[PDB]
């Protein structure tokens, strides 16, 4: 059968290159609009996570398919500096920490699927682009630290570190 | 314009040598033919820059090669996922040697071969054998591993920081407690677990299921009672640089998991014994790598940390702390202004001071008040001898008897 | 004029590269710039040259100066009667390191060196090795002796001589006899004896008390039963290739040595069941070296004393006779005329009618008929054509029914 892919996509939805730029519940600031509902393009690829990555074939229906296979790359890069964590203060320093790192985009090295994602054209485009991956790559670290660590012990679950040998096929953003 | 890196490459195919010696009998032969035959001096000496100072487009090294071949193998029984559960056909005679041909290629070979084919795709084929090491069963191989992972450690740093916050510590701490018949692997597991820890990397919290207390009681208990099957007695001295190493990473003394094993251990002498004898002398015997950042100084980390508590303090016999005091006294003058040790040598005696009765039986006192009068007065300005001052200064502070005059 | 001597010379010390990959690694690098840089190939030419067709005046040889300081020492510490059998300094690591510098020059140097130095007043150096080895007790210094007289027998073979006729085979066959708990002492021992044995020389009677007839049951109840200590079960293949080489200086099969320990065994199969197994592929494996003159083919030397006598003929079973003419038949007729062999199979055929009951089951008798016609109507005209239908006609005259027509 298919993986689970996003439900979220409208055509009053904006486009940001060829990806999807949705809605976004965060107290961080940058081009994404901010959103009303329970449900977002980063609570669903956290539900979808331990999921998606068992499978090994997954086909691109829409736009926001694109952003969702991001943070589901980036999820596996919280993984690896959260094992190491030994308290959720020290978490969600590390979670700031890596959002303001400046990773690869669409268009350039170090991106795993230049293929299939359209770089941006103009220079407005490319700043709002780095300002909306940043405005994810903050409030999903900050989300998953509430999940990572368990409140009996204060530190990590072996639940969720058990998927950090799992990639989301095999790409990763570095 | 390329012959010395052609020549190289023959010379290691039809002779076996090594990287150096391949550039040693290049300079020899060239060399000897440049002063017996002068006629030849300007094509020579090209010869011999092109070595001092790149293959040809295509051309790719044979060791290249093996290694896209090995590592290639190696994964391909990886995910043979019958023949590894379910076994049928015969594969130690062919793992076995295309391990012992990894071992002579990043023993001898160019480290940067060896290290960019390591590091290719994010440590894809370290990361293998660190599994095939988790699903294999055979002591004959796994020990062909730890002797090719204490090989990858010796090129580069970001490959410790790649096996150590893997699997492969908990392995190997697990295979240690439960397999202690064999002697080969219960001393080179000790060895690579030393490797890589020794640079100081944190790592994952599911690592101290295996690698916490209860290991180190473990390792106390071979430190002490030694095993029967150790013969040579190289395990105790392996064992304790284990524990060094363990102890670099791990912070907070109070919440450590190494000093909670002391505490609990019955009697510990021959730990304490051998601690000093690698304080007499300063020598660091975990720093095996010329890697940097340079990690802290594993012995004075680990008695700071002991001394961050009394009930870690009373371990040591009374002839051995004023052995110990003898000792960091010594090398507190001995040590020059602008050192990094002198520093931690001071704030180790800072810390026998609070955890320790000194001030009842004050051995070596005024000796060491004249070195902290010295050492405040000073004239150096260099940010580390300000370092310096502003921890005697604590210390006098705190202790009132550590500043008065010699007498 | 001398450059390419001169260069071995450097490169293996510098590199420590054998004899012939010090050629190799030479002709390789000259080879390249030689046809990479053209200006320089009439300088090339002259020294490949001069490696392909002596050393300067008081340049001496790496190797010979080793050797020099080598075969001294260990015939000082021969000559020390005290150290020997009052000992009261330590000797087991500094022997051991000569002789394993000893080895690795025997194995890898020019043998011309290691020739000369060993022949050197009259096998001096040799000589010594050989009484020192009667004179220690240690195990783990006389297998590394074994194994340098394994290297010293590759050479030459007036060493052979000089050790089957020295004291060697004598000890290693009562060592054998007594320490049979040590396997690779055991196993090297009766290497080294197959070697020393292999040209056929003939030895002192003294030898025969210790490497007689009670030697050899030991070597077949190891055939036959094996030991317990054998996991790999190499020692039975060696104990065979030793029998056939003891039994080449060996004649008169009725005053033979061996043929005593066969008649007197309960029941030998193993060691029969083996004999064919060498027979049907016609290989020697007591010819080790390619030494002149070649001995001969030690398996039929032994059949055919076998069947020298009725005592010793009936150790083969039925099945296994039948087996023993079925080959002998096929390489009559598949070897061509003018081989030394020939005669051999012929000779051996010759013993097994006078010895058994040939003529009452007359197995392959048919095929053998047409074969010994053939051989009497060849007109080849070479001496040893001629020596083969002398045999024929010698043994059809003897048995008449061989000479009838196939019927």
């Amino acid at each position: 059968m298919p993986a689970y892919h996003s439900s979220l996509m409208d055509p009053d939805t904006k486009l940001i290159g060829n990806m999807a730029l949705l809605p976004i519940r965060s107290q961080f600031k940058g081009p994404a609009p901010r959103e009303t509902k329970d449900t977002d393009i980063v609570d669903e690829a956290i539900y979808y996570f331990k999921a998606n990555v068992f499978f090994k074939n997954y086909e691109i229906k829409n736009e926001a398919d694109r952003t969702l296979i991001y943070i589901t790359l980036y999820i596996s890069e919280c993984l690896k500096k959260l094992q190491k964590c030994n308290s959720k203060s020290q978490g969600e320093k590390e979670m700031y920490t890596l959002g303001i790192t400046n990773f690869p985009i669409p268009g350039e090295p170090g991106f795993p699927l230049n293929a299939i994602y359209a770089k941006p054209a103009n220079k407005q485009e490319d700043e709002v682009m780095r300002a909306y991956l940043q405005q994810l790559r903050q409030e999903t670290g900050l989300r998953l630290c509430e999940k990572v660590f368990d409140p009996q012990n204060d530190k990590p679950s072996k639940w969720w570190t058990c998927f950090v040998k799992r990639q989301f096929m095999n790409k990763s953003l570095s | 314009r390329t012959i010395g890196a052609e020549l190289m490459e023959l010379v290691r195919r039809n002779t076996g040598l090594s990287h150096e010696l391949c550039r040693v009998a290049i300079g020899i032969i060239v060399g000897h033919i440049q002063a017996s035959v002068p006629a030849s001096s300007p094509v020579m000496e090209q010869v011999l820059l092109s070595l001092v100072e790149a293959l040809p487009s295509g051309q790719v090294c044979h060791d290249q090669q093996r290694l896209e071949v090995i590592f290639a193998d190696l994964a391909r029984r990886k995910d043979d996922a019958q023949q590894r559960s379910w076994a049928l056909y015969e594969d130690e005679g062919v793992i076995r040697c295309y391990l012992e041909e990894l071992l002579h290629i990043l023993t001898d070979a160019d480290p940067e071969v060896c290290k960019k084919m390591c590091k290719r795709n994010e440590f894809e084929s370290v990361l293998a054998l660190v599994a095939y090491y988790q699903m294999e069963h055979r002591a004959s191989l796994r020990l062909l591993l730890l002797k090719c992972f204490g090989a990858m450690c010796s090129l580069d740093a970001a490959i410790i920081s790649t096996l150590v916050s893997s699997v492969l510590p908990v392995e190997l701490a697990r295979d240690m407690q439960t397999d202690t018949q064999d002697h080969q692997k219960l001393c080179y597991s000790a060895l690579i677990l030393a490797m890589v820890f020794s640079m100081g990397e944190a790592v994952p919290y599911a690592h101290y299921e295996h690698l916490g207390t209860p290991f180190a009681q473990f390792l106390l208990n071979i430190v002490e009672d030694g095993l029967p099957l150790d013969t040579t007695e190289q395990l105790p001295d392996l064992c304790v640089n284990l524990l060094l190493a363990l102890n670099l990473h791990l912070p907070a003394a109070d919440q450590n998991v190494i000093m909670a094993a002391l505490s609990k251990h019955a009697n510990v002498k021959i730990f304490s014994e051998k601690l000093l004898l690698l304080l007499n002398r300063g020598d660091d015997p975990v720093r095996i790598f010329k890697h940097e950042p340079q990690p802290p100084h594993s012995v004075l980390k680990f008695l700071q940390d002991v001394f961050g508590s009394p009930a870690t303090a009373a371990i040591f016999y009374h002839t051995d702390m004023m052995a110990l005091i003898d000792i960091t006294v010594r090398h507190i003058a001995d040590l020059s202004p602008g050192d990094k040790l002198r520093m931690e040598y001071l704030s180790l005696m800072h810390a026998i001071v609070r955890t320790t009765p000194y001030l009842q039986h004050r051995h070596r006192l005024p000796d060491l008040q004249a070195i902290l009068r010295r050492i405040l007065n000073e004239e150096e300005t260099s940010p580390q001898c300000q370092m310096d001052r502003m921890i005697v200064r604590e210390m006098c502070k705190e202790f009132l008897v550590l500043g008065e005059a010699p007498s």
